[PDB]
C-alpha cells in the first residue's frame, strides 16, 4: 500500500514542480520586459529632449494611443457636440434635454466614453487661440448634481487657462504656472500602476506639469471644461 | 403507500408556485403605475425649479438680545438704552447674550431667494446669512468658518466678511441693500437696489444645513426697516371706478 | 525495488523544485535591483525640473563614491601637490623635475594614480572664491608635449574652466559661455564611461551647470586639474 | 426506485421555495423607500408655489410691427422710421400691422408674478397685460373689453385704462415702473419703484385664458429697457478673495 501513497506524492510534487517552472518563466519575462522598458525610460529622461528626436519616439514606445469619443449623454445642456463626436462648442441658450442621472447639471463638463483600468495611455487635444479652457481626468463616482470644488480630494485632476493670460492647476488652494511660450496643442499622458498624470506641449516637446504619487482605486475618465463663447472649438486629434 | 402519499403534495407545491407567480405579477403592475405618477411629479419639479422667489421676513423674538426693541409688526428694531428697568427676559438656549443680533424665522434649504433692507440714517449695522447651528451664548466671531456671511459698515467704511484688509471702494452712501442666496451653488451676494448694481459675492462654500437671515445693530436709538413683499390688493375692496393711491 | 525507486524519484523531484526555487530567487533579486535603479532615475529626473535637495542622496545610489589620490609623478613643476596627494597649489617657479612624458610640458595639469576603465564615478572639488581654474578628464593617448593642441572635446579632453570668476565656460569650439547667477563654492563632476557622458553639477543646491555632447569613449581617462593663475584660494577634493 | 427520486426532487422543490420569500421582502422594502421619497417630493411641491415670482422677460420678434427695431439680446425696443424699408418682413397671422406693439415670450396660467420697466426719458409709452387670443390684425381699442389691461402716458399726463376721465394725480416723474399679476384673484396692479408705492389697481375680472406681457411705444426714438433678473455669479469664476464690483 505504501507504493500507492508514494505514487500519489510523486504526482502531487510533480505538479508543484510544474507550477514552480511556470512561476520561473513569468519572472524571466517580467525581467526582460523591465530591462527594455528601462532603456526606453532612460532615453526619454536622457535630457530636456525637445528637438522632436525623442518625443514622437518615446511617446510611441512607452504609451499606447487612445481614441477618445464624446458622448452627448453627459454634456451640460449648454454644450454642443459635433456629428463626428470630436469637437465641443458653447451655445447662447441652454437646450431642453432630459435629466438623466449621468448628466452634469451645474458644471460645464463633458466626459468621454471609455474607462481606463490599467495600463499606459495618451491623447492629444487642440486648443488653438482660445482664451479659457480646462482639461484633465476624473473618477467615476464623482458628484454630478450640484456644486463641488474641482479638487483631487474630490476626484478631479485638471489644469488650464483663464483670463487669456493666467495658467493654473486646480488644487486647494490654486497655484500659478509660469510658461515662457504659448501652447497650441496639449498632450495628456496617464500611467495607472505608478500613478502618474502628465501634461506636455506637443509642438516642441517641453514639459508642463505632472501629478505624481496618487493611489487610484476606481476607474478614470477624460474630462473637458469650457466657460466662454468663442468662434474656436476644442478639437480632439484622431489616431 | 409511501410513494403515493409523498407524491400527494406535488399539487400543493404547484399551488405555492402559482400564488407566488401571481403575486409577482400584481407587484410588477402596481410598481409600474407608481413609477409613472412619480415621473409626472419629477417633470413638474424640473420645470418649476428655475425660478427666483421674493420673500418677506418676520423677526423671531426668541433669539433677540435682551436690549432690542421690536415693533408690533416685527419688521423693525432699535437698540434701547437699558430698557430693563423692571423687565425680565428669560435665558433660553436660543437667545443671544453678549451680541446684539436678531435672526429671521424661515429656514431655507433649496432654490434662490432675495430680500431688501433699508439702512438709511444708520451708523453701524451688519446684514447677512447664518447657519441655524451657531453658538449663541458668549462672545463669538462672525467669520465664515463659524457660519456667518455678512456685510457691515464700520467707522465710515464698508466691510466684507469682517477681515479689515478688504474694504470696498464704494462711491456713495447705501440706502437700500439687497441680499441674494443660491443654495446649490454656495452663492451669497449683496446688491445695491438703486441701479441694481452688483456689490459683492463671497467665496463659494458648502452649506449642508438650513440657513437663516441675520441682522446686527451697532448704534443707539436708530431703526432698521425690512421692505415687505408686494401684495397687490388683497384684503381690500376694489370699486368699479378702481383703486387709486392706496395707503 | 519499487518502493526505493519511487522514493528516489520523489527525491529527484524535490531537488528539481529546490533548484527551480533558487533560480526564482536569483531572478526576483535581479528584477528588484532593476526596479530600484528605475525609481532612483525617476526621482533624479523629476528633481531636475527646477531644483531639489535630493542631489546629495541619489549619487550615493547611482554612482560609486570616489577615493581619488593624486600622482606626484604626473604633477607639473609649477604645481606642488600636498603630501596627502589630494590637493595641489600653484607654485611660483617650476621646481627641479626630470622630463616626464606623462607630464604636460605646456599645460599645468596633474593626473591621478588610478585608472577609470569602466563604471560610473563622481567627485567634488571646492573652489570657494577661486579666480581661475580648469577641471576635467583626459586620456593617455593624447599629446602631453606639444602646446598647439586646442581645447576641443574630441582630442581626449573633457574639461571646462572658470575664468575671472565670471565666465564659467566649457573648453569647446566656440567659446561656450554658460550663465550662472550664483558663484558656487563646490562643484561635482560625474563620469559615465559606458554611455560616454560627462555631467558638470553644482554641489551647493543641485543646480545643473553643463552636459557634454554624447561622444562615446574609447579609452580609460584620468583626472585633470589646470591652474594658470597664482591665487591664494586653492582646490580641495572630496 | 421512484420513491428515492421523489425524495431527491422534493428537497430541491422545498429549497427553491425561499427564492419567493427573499424576492417578496426585497419588493416590500423597496416599496417602502419609494413611498418615502414620493411623500418628500410632494411635501416640497407643496412648499413650492405659494410664493412671489420675479420673471425674466424676453421679447419675441415674430409679433413686432414692421417698424420697430429690437436689440440683439431681445431686451430693448425702439421706434425708427424708414429703416426696415426694402426688407421683406413676412406677413404672419400674429404680426401687428395696425399699432406698434410687442408681446412677451412666456404665458401665465396661475400664481403671482411681477416685473419692472425703465421709462426714463420716453415721451409716450403703454405697458400692461394682454390675453394671447386678442386681435392682432385690426385697430383694436386698448380697453379691458377686448382684453387689454394697460397703463400709459399721453401728452404729459399719466392716465389709466385710457378712459380720459381717469387722470392719475401723480406728484413726480416716473423712472421705473413695476407691474404685478395675480391669476386667482384677477388682480393687475401698477407700482412706483423708487419707494415701492402703489399707483393703480384695475377692476376685478376673470381671465380664463393664458396672459402675456404687452408693450407699446409711441412716437419717440428713445428705447425702453426691461430690467433683467438677479443672477449673482453664475457662469463666472470666484477667487479666494471674492468677487468685487462685477460689471458685465
Ligand atoms: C461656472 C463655473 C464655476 C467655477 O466655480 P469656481 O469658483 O470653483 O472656479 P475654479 O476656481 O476655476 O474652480 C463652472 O461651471
Amino acid at each position: 500500500e505504501e507504493k500507492k501513497t508514494q505514487f500519489r506524492k510523486k504526482k502531487r510534487e510533480q505538479e508543484l514542480r510544474e507550477m514552480a517552472w511556470s512561476t520561473m518563466k513569468q519572472e524571466q519575462s517580467t525581467r526582460v520586459k523591465l530591462l527594455e522598458e528601462l532603456r526606453w525610460r532612460s532615453i526619454q529622461y536622457a535630457s530636456r529632449g525637445e528637438r522632436h528626436s525623442a518625443y514622437n519616439e518615446w511617446k510611441k514606445a512607452l504609451f499606447k494611443p487612445a481614441d477618445v469619443i464624446l458622448d452627448p449623454k453627459t454634456a451640460n445642456p449648454i454644450l454642443l457636440v459635433s456629428e463626428d463626436q470630436r469637437s465641443v462648442q458653447r451655445a447662447k441658450e441652454p437646450q431642453d434635454l432630459p435629466d438623466n442621472p449621468e448628466r452634469f447639471n451645474w458644471h460645464y463638463c463633458v466626459l468621454g466614453c471609455e474607462s481606463f483600468i490599467s495600463g499606459r495611455h495618451y491623447w492629444e487635444v487642440e486648443v488653438g487661440d482660445r482664451k479659457e479652457w480646462h482639461i484633465g481626468v476624473c473618477s467615476k463616482n464623482v458628484q454630478r448634481k450640484g456644486w463641488v470644488k474641482m479638487t483631487p480630494e474630490n476626484g478631479f485632476w485638471t489644469m488650464g487657462l483663464t483670463d487669456g493670460n493666467k495658467y493654473r492647476t486646480l488644487t486647494e488652494p490654486r497655484t500659478n504656472l509660469k510658461l515662457p511660450k504659448t501652447p497650441k496643442k496639449v498632450g495628456v499622458f496617464l500611467d495607472y500602476e505608478t500613478g502618474d498624470i502628465s501634461f506636455y506641449n506637443a509642438v516642441d516637446g517641453s514639459h508642463i506639469h505632472t501629478f505624481l504619487d496618487v493611489s487610484f482605486s476606481e476607474a478614470l475618465y477624460p474630462v473637458f471644461r469650457i466657460l466662454t463663447l468663442e468662434p474656436t472649438a476644442l478639437t480632439i486629434c484622431p489616431a | 403507500k409511501e410513494k403515493k402519499i409523498l407524491s400527494g403534495e406535488k399539487e400543493f407545491e404547484r399551488e405555492t408556485r402559482e400564488i407566488a407567480l401571481k403575486e409577482l405579477e400584481k407587484e410588477r403592475v402596481q410598481k409600474e403605475e407608481e413609477l409613472q405618477v412619480k415621473e409626472k411629479l419629477q417633470e413638474e419639479l424640473r420645470w418649476r425649479r428655475t425660478f427666483l422667489h421674493a420673500v418677506d421676513v418676520v423677526l423671531d423674538p426668541d433669539t433677540a438680545h435682551p436690549d432690542l426693541f421690536l415693533s408690533e409688526d416685527r419688521r423693525s428694531v432699535r437698540r434701547c438704552p437699558f430698557r430693563h428697568l423692571g423687565e425680565s427676559v428669560p435665558d433660553n438656549p436660543e437667545r443671544f447674550d453678549s451680541q446684539p443680533c436678531v435672526l429671521g424665522r424661515e429656514s431655507f434649504a433649496s432654490g434662490k431667494h432675495y430680500w431688501e433692507v433699508e439702512v438709511e440714517n444708520v451708523i453701524e449695522w451688519t446684514v447677512g446669512v447664518c447657519r441655524d447651528s451657531v453658538e449663541r451664548k458668549g462672545e463669538v466671531l462672525l467669520i465664515p468658518q463659524n457660519g456667518f456671511w455678512t456685510l457691515e459698515m464700520h467707522k465710515g467704511q464698508y466691510r466684507a466678511v469682517s477681515s479689515p484688509d478688504r474694504i470696498l471702494p464704494l462711491k456713495e452712501s447705501l440706502c437700500r441693500v439687497g441680499v441674494f442666496l443660491d443654495y446649490e451653488a454656495g452663492d451669497v451676494s449683496f446688491y445695491n437696489m438703486r441701479d441694481r448694481s452688483h456689490i459683492y459675492t463671497c467665496p463659494r462654500s458648502a452649506f449642508s444645513v438650513p440657513v437663516r437671515p441675520f441682522f446686527r445693530l451697532g448704534c443707539e436709538d436708530s431703526p432698521i426697516f425690512i421692505c415687505p413683499a408686494l401684495t397687490g390688493a388683497n384684503g381690500v375692496t376694489v370699486p368699479e371706478e378702481g383703486l387709486t393711491l392706496h395707503r | 525495488k519499487e518502493k526505493i525507486a519511487l522514493s528516489r524519484e520523489t527525491e529527484r523531484e524535490r531537488e528539481m523544485k529546490e533548484m527551480g526555487y533558487a533560480a526564482t530567487e536569483q531572478e526576483i533579486s535581479l528584477r528588484e535591483k532593476l526596479q530600484e535603479e528605475l525609481k532612483w532615475r525617476k526621482i533624479q529626473y523629476m528633481a531636475r525640473g527646477e531644483k531639489s535637495l535630493a542631489y546629495h542622496e541619489w549619487k550615493m545610489a547611482l554612482f560609486k563614491p570616489a577615493d581619488v589620490i593624486l600622482d606626484p609623478d604626473t604633477a607639473n613643476a609649477i604645481l606642488l601637490v600636498s603630501e596627502d596627494q589630494r590637493s595641489v597649489q600653484r607654485a611660483e617657479e617650476p621646481r627641479d623635475l626630470p622630463d616626464n612624458p606623462e607630464r604636460f610640458e605646456w599645460r599645468y595639469c596633474v593626473l591621478g594614480c588610478e585608472n577609470f576603465t569602466s563604471g560610473r564615478h563622481y567627485w567634488e572639488v571646492e573652489v570657494g572664491d577661486r579666480k581661475e581654474w580648469h577641471i576635467g578628464v583626459c586620456s593617455k593617448n593624447v599629446e602631453r608635449k606639444k602646446g598647439w593642441v586646442k581645447m576641443t572635446p574630441e582630442n581626449g579632453y573633457w574639461t571646462m574652466g572658470l575664468t575671472d570668476g565670471n565666465k564659467y565656460r566649457a573648453l569647446t569650439e566656440p567659446r561656450t559661455n554658460l550663465k550662472l547667477p550664483e558663484p558656487p563654492r563646490k562643484v561635482g563632476i560625474f563620469l559615465d564611461y559606458e554611455t560616454g557622458e560627462i555631467s558638470f553639477y553644482n554641489a551647493t543646491d543641485g543646480s545643473h551647470i553643463y552636459t557634454f555632447p554624447h561622444a562615446s569613449f574609447s579609452e580609460p581617462l584620468y583626472p585633470v586639474f589646470r591652474i594658470l593663475t597664482l591665487e591664494p584660494t586653492a582646490l580641495t577634493i572630496c
